[PDB]
RNA sequence: GGGACGGGGCCACGCGAGCGCACGGGGUCGGCGGCGAUGUCGGCUACCCACCC
RNA sequence: CGCGGACGCUACGCCGCGACGAGUAGGAGGGCCGCUGCGGUGAGCCUUGAAGCCUAGGGCGCGGGCCCGGGUGGAGCCGC
C-alpha cells in the first residue's frame, strides 16, 4: 500500500539514530572514569614517601613496565644478528619508534643494540602527542589513519576496547591485551629532531643519545614529534 | 549473435579508425562514432540513426524493425523531420523513450540533432 | 620628493660550498646588524631595477627604458642580519653588488 | 544499553518515557 | 510566533560556551515544555482555452557539458566577512600616507569603511589632500593623535561614494562635504602648536636614518 | 574572437628542453637522437654530478594535460570531407590538421564545410 | 541528624514539528585597478653573446 | 492537475585505496618507434604538383620519433 513501508523504514533509521546516542554516553564516561584513575595512581606514588620521610626509611618504587624504542642510525654497514632484531621490532627506517613492554626477556634484547637506538621511559603526555598527531592505523595490510572510533572499533571488538582512550589506558597501564593494540598499531614516522643531537654513536652517559636515558626521552619527543 | 560479433568486430572491422593515439567509426547508423558495445549499429536488433536531410533543409531518422532481421532491403524505417526547433527534440525523445525502444541512446540522439539544426542555419 | 625606499647590497645565492640553489638570493641592510633587529624587515616588498636598450611600458607613464624584478623577503638567516629574499624570477649574475631596493609599506606597526 | 540486541527494550521506554 | 529571546549561554572561547547541559536544561526550563503527539498555467482566448507551460523545456543542447562540483562547508563571499583593525589606530591619528600619487604626505585618519578601506582626509588649505580612501596595509602610523568626538559626520558618505563609475570633473558634493569637514577640523588643529607645517611637509629618508632605529 | 575550448586548465610540465646524445656536438657524425649510452668508464650512466641528464619515466606528464595544444585542443589528422562528419558530436576537445599532399582546390570545400559544423582547424591559410 | 540563615557541579531531571550559526567528509570571492595600432603587449622552446656554480 | 530524470562500460574497459622505485654481466615483458616487401581494406591522397632534400617557421611525446606551415623539385605514395 505504499503508506506502512515508509514507517517502517523511518524505524530503523531512528533505532541507529539513538544507538549512536548510547555510544557517545558511553565513551563520555569510559573517559571520566580513567581521569580519576591516574590521579589515583600519581599522588598516591608521592605519599609513600611523604609517609617513609616521617620515619626516615625510603620508599623504592617499582620499576616501569614501558620503554619507548627509536633508532638512530642508518641502514648502511649493519650487523646481521643485528638487523634481525631490528627487524623483530618492526624499526625498518631510521628515526622509528615503538612501544616496548618491558621484560627480562626483552632487555637482554635491547641490550645488544645500544649503538643503534635511544630508549627511554615516556610519560603521559608524549603518549597522548603520539596518538592523536603521528598515530596511524594498520587496516589489512594498509596504512589508514584514525578519523573515528568506528576505525578501532572493528579490528577489537572482541577486547572491549572501543574507542582511543581505551587504548591508552591499555598502553599506560599495560593491560592484557597490549599485543593486539601494538602489532596493530603502524610504526610511527619522526621526523628530524630540531636543534641537533649531540653526537650519534656514543652513550648518553658520555654526552652521546644512545643508550638509556631514563626520563630524557621527553626531551626528545617534545623535540622530535 | 551480438557478444559474439562484438568478440570479433572490435578490432579488424574496416569502418574502424586508429590515430593520433585515438579511435573513432564510422558506421552508418552511430553516434558519438566512437568504437563501444553500446553505440554500434550493425549487431543489435534495434538502432537509431540520425541522418540530416538529402536535401537542404531538415533531419531523416532510420530506425529498424525486428520483422525482417535478415533482409537488409526492408529492415529499416527512414522518416523526414522538416520543423522547428522544439518538437522535433520532442518527437525523438517520444520516439525512443514511449515505446521503450533501446533508451540508452535519447541524450546522444538529442544532441547529436540539435547540432544538426545549429548546422544548417545561415552563416553569418 | 626624497627617498622612500631602503639600501640593499645584493650578496650572493644560498649555496653551500659546492651546489648552489639560486632561488633564494641573500641580501645585506646598512643599519642592520644583528639577527634580533631583522624582525622589522618581515614581509617587506623588495625590488630590483635595472635598465636597457629598447624602450617599455610603465604604469602611469610614457615607457621608458626600465626595467624591474620585484619580489617579497621570507625569512632571516645568520646570526649577524643577513636576510634572504625570494624573487619571483630567479636573478641575474650580474648584480652581485649592485643595488636593489627594499620597501616598507607592507607594514606591521 | 549498548549492544543491540539486549537493550533495546531499554531504549524502548526511554522512548516512551521522552514524548 | 513567539518573541527571539537572545541566546541563553553567553561565549567564553571561540566554540565555547560556560554553560553545560544540565544548567542549560534547568536554566531553558526543559522540564514544562513537554512536547507529545504552478508549472500548469491556463490562459483564456479573445478555438478554446489553452495551456501554457512555465519553463519550457530547452531548444538547443551543447555537445558536451561539465559536471557538478562538490560542497565545501566555510567559504563566504566578500561582503559576509569580519572586518578587523590594527591596534594602534583610533579615529583621530596621523598617518603618514605611502603609495598613491600623494607620496608621502603626512594625513588624519577618520574611520574605518564597511568594506575595509579608511577615510583619509587632509585639510585641503594644507596637504592638497581631501577626503580619499586608501587601505589600511599601506599606511604607517604616527603615534600623534586628535580629538575627533565633537564632528557630525555625514551619513550618505560610504563606499558606494567613492566608487569608480566607468577625461574627469569634480562633482560639486565633493567640494561640499570636503569643506564641510574640513570647516570642523581645522581649528582643532590650528589651535596646536607647530602642526600646520607639520601635516605640510613629507617624509624622505636621508643618511644616517634607519627605520629599525627611530620609533614613529 | 576565436573558438573556446570547453575548460582550460594550466598546463605544468616538468622539463622543458631536449635530450641530446653524449658527445654530440664534438663531431657531425653523432646525430642529436637519444642513444643510451652502455660504457663502464662512463660518467652519464652513473650520474655524476654536472653532467648531462638522462630520461627517466618519472618527467611523465599528467594524465589530464597530456598531448594538450597550448590553446586547449588535441589533434586529429584530416584526408577528406568525409571524416569531419565524425567530429560533429566531439567538438570542443579535438582540432583537425589538414595532411600535406591535400591540394589547394578541395581546402576551399573542407575549410567552409569546417565552418558550418564549428570546428577549429589549425591551418586554415596554408596555401592560398 | 544538620549542626536552627546553606556557593559551585552532575550527558541526572521505538516517528515531536520547524529555522540558523559553524575551528565540522581536501578553496572561494555573490571583490577590485591601471595599459593597449606603426609602437608597443605576449611566445618557456629554437639562434648568437655575457655571468654566477 | 503536467508527460519530465547529466556523464558512463573500446570488460584486453573505467574508477578508488596502500606501501615502494639504485643498479654492471645477465633474464623477461610492453613498444599507436622505425625500414623493404605480400595477401586484405581505406568509394584514401596526386601535374590547382607525389617521393626526396633544405630550414633563425609553429608544436606534441619520458623517450624511440612523428606531424604541420614556408622554399626548391617534377611522377608516383601512405595509414590501419
Ligand atoms: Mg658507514
Ligand atoms: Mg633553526
Ligand atoms: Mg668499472
Ligand atoms: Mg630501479
Ligand atoms: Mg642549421
Ligand atoms: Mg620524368
Amino acid at each position: 500500500n505504499f503508506a506502512e513501508l515508509k514507517i517502517k523504514r523511518l524505524r530503523k533509521k531512528f533505532a541507529q539514530k539513538m544507538l549512536r546516542k548510547a555510544r557517545r554516553k558511553l565513551i563520555y564516561e569510559k573517559a571520566k572514569h580513567y581521569h580519576k584513575e591516574y590521579r589515583q595512581m600519581y599522588r598516591t606514588e608521592i605519599r609513600m614517601a611523604r609517609m617513609a620521610r616521617k620515619a626516615g626509611n625510603f620508599y623504592v618504587p617499582a620499576e616501569p613496565k614501558l620503554a619507548f624504542v627509536i633508532r638512530i642510525r642508518g641502514i648502511n654497514g649493519v650487523s646481521p644478528k643485528v638487523r634481525k632484531v631490528l627487524q623483530l621490532l618492526r624499526l625498518r627506517q631510521i628515526f622509528n619508534g615503538t612501544f616496548v613492554k618491558l621484560n627480562k626477556a626483552s632487555i637482554n634484547m635491547l641490550r645488544i643494540v645500544e649503538p643503534y637506538i635511544a630508549w627511554g621511559y615516556p610519560n603521559l603526555k608524549s603518549v597522548n602527542e603520539l596518538i592523536y598527531k603521528r598515530g596511524y592505523g594498520k587496516i589489512n595490510k594498509k596504512r589508514i589513519a584514525l578519523t573515528d572510533n568506528t576505525l578501532i572499533a572493528r579490528s577489537l571488538g572482541k577486547y572491549n576496547i572501543i574507542c582511543m582512550e581505551d587504548l591508552i589506558h591499555e598502553i599506560y597501564t599495560v593491560g592484557k591485551h597490549f599485543k593486539e593494540a601494538n602489532n596493530f598499531l603502524w610504526p610511527f614516522k619522526l621526523s628530524s629532531p630540531r636543534g641537533g643531537m649531540k653526537k650519534k654513536t656514543t652513550h648518553f652517559v658520555e654526552g652521546g643519545d644512545a643508550g638509556n636515558r631514563e626520563d630524557q626521552i621527553n626531551r626528545l619527543i617534545r623535540r622530535m614529534n | 549473435s551480438a557478444h559474439l560479433q562484438w568478440m570479433v568486430v572490435r578490432n579488424c572491422s574496416s569502418f574502424l579508425i586508429k590515430r593520433n593515439k585515438q579511435t573513432y567509426s564510422t558506421e552508418p547508423n552511430n553516434l558519438k562514432a566512437r568504437n563501444s558495445f553500446r553505440y554500434n549499429g550493425l549487431i543489435h536488433r534495434k538502432t537509431v540513426g540520425v541522418e540530416p536531410a538529402a536535401d537542404g533543409k531538415g533531419v531523416v531518422v532510420v530506425m529498424k524493425r525486428r520483422s525482417g532481421q535478415r533482409k537488409p532491403a526492408t529492415s529499416y524505417v527512414r522518416t523526414t523531420i522538416n520543423k522547428n526547433a522544439r518538437a522535433t527534440l520532442s518527437s525523438i525523445r517520444h520516439m525512443i523513450r514511449k515505446n521503450k525502444y533501446h533508451p540508452d541512446l535519447r541524450m546522444a540522439a538529442i544532441r547529436r540533432a540539435s547540432a544538426i539544426l545549429r548546422s544548417q542555419k545561415p552563416v553569418m | 620628493s626624497g627617498r622612500l625606499w631602503c639600501k640593499a647590497i645584493f650578496a650572493g645565492y644560498k649555496r653551500g660550498l659546492r651546489n648552489q640553489r639560486e632561488h633564494t638570493a641573500l641580501l645585506k641592510i646598512e643599519g642592520v646588524y644583528a639577527r634580533d633587529e631583522t624582525e622589522f624587515y618581515l614581509g617587506k616588498r623588495c625590488a630590483y631595477v635595472y635598465k636597457a636598450k629598447n624602450n617599455t611600458v610603465t604604469p602611469g607613464g610614457k615607457p621608458n627604458k626600465t626595467r624591474v624584478i620585484w619580489g617579497k623577503v621570507t625569512r632571516a638567516h645568520g646570526n649577524s642580519g643577513m636576510v634572504r629574499a625570494k624573487f619571483r624570477s630567479n636573478l641575474p649574475a650580474k648584480a652581485i653588488g649592485h643595488r636593489i631596493r627594499v620597501m616598507l609599506y607592507p607594514s606591521r606597526i | 544499553i549498548a549492544h543491540p540486541k539486549l537493550g533495546r527494550r531499554a531504549r524502548a521506554r526511554i522512548a516512551r518515557g521522552l514524548r | 510566533k513567539g518573541k527571539p529571546h537572545c541566546s541563553r549561554n553567553p561565549v567564553l572561547v571561540r566554540g565555547i560556551g560556560r554553560y553545560s547541559r544540565s544548567a542549560m536544561y534547568s536554566r531553558k526550563a526543559l522540564y514544562k515544555r513537554k512536547y507529545a503527539a504552478l508549472a500548469t498555467v491556463t490562459k483564456p482566448v479573445g478555438g478554446g482555452t489553452r495551456v501554457v507551460k512555465l519553463r519550457k523545456m530547452p531548444r538547443y543542447y551543447p555537445t558536451e557539458d561539465v559536471p557538478r562540483k562538490l560542497l565545501s562547508h566555510g567559504k563566504k563571499p566578500f561582503s559576509q566577512h569580519v572586518r578587523k583593525l590594527r591596534a594602534s589606530i583610533t579615529p583621530g591619528t596621523i598617518l603618514i600616507i605611502l603609495t598613491g600619487r600623494h607620496r608621502g604626505k603626512r594625513v588624519v585618519f577618520l574611520k574605518q569603511l564597511s568594506s575595509g578601506l579608511l577615510l583619509v582626509t587632509g585639510p585641503l588649505s594644507l596637504n592638497r589632500v581631501p577626503l580619499r580612501r586608501t587601505h589600511q596595509k599601506f599606511v604607517i602610523a604616527t603615534s600623534t593623535k586628535i580629538d575627533i568626538s565633537g564632528v557630525k559626520i555625514p551619513k550618505h558618505l560610504t563606499d558606494a561614494y567613492f566608487k569608480k563609475k566607468k577625461k574627469y570633473e569634480i562633482t560639486e558634493q565633493r567640494k561640499v562635504d570636503q569643506k564641510a569637514v574640513d570647516s570642523q577640523i581645522l581649528p582643532k588643529i590650528k589651535a596646536v602648536p607647530q602642526l600646520q607645517g607639520y601635516l605640510r611637509s613629507v617624509f624622505a629618508l636621508t643618511n644616517g636614518v634607519y627605520p629599525h632605529k627611530l620609533v614613529f | 574572437a576565436a573558438l573556446r575550448p570547453l575548460v582550460k586548465p594550466k598546463i605544468v610540465k616538468k622539463r622543458t628542453k631536449k635530450f641530446i646524445r653524449h658527445q654530440s656536438d664534438r663531431y657531425v657524425k653523432i646525430k642529436r637522437n637519444w642513444r643510451k649510452p652502455r660504457g663502464i668508464d662512463n660518467r652519464v650512466r652513473r650520474r655524476f654530478k654536472g653532467q648531462i641528464l638522462m630520461p627517466n619515466i618519472g618527467y611523465g606528464s599528467n594524465k589530464k594535460t597530456k598531448h594538450m595544444l597550448p590553446s586547449g585542443f588535441r589533434k586529429f589528422l584530416v584526408h577528406n570531407v568525409k571524416e569531419l562528419e565524425v567530429l560533429l558530436m566531439c567538438n570542443k576537445s579535438y582540432c583537425a590538421e589538414i595532411a600535406h599532399n591535400v591540394s589547394s582546390k578541395n581546402r576551399k570545400a573542407i575549410v567552409e564545410r569546417a565552418a558550418q559544423l564549428a570546428i577549429r582547424v589549425t591551418n586554415p591559410n596554408a596555401r592560398l
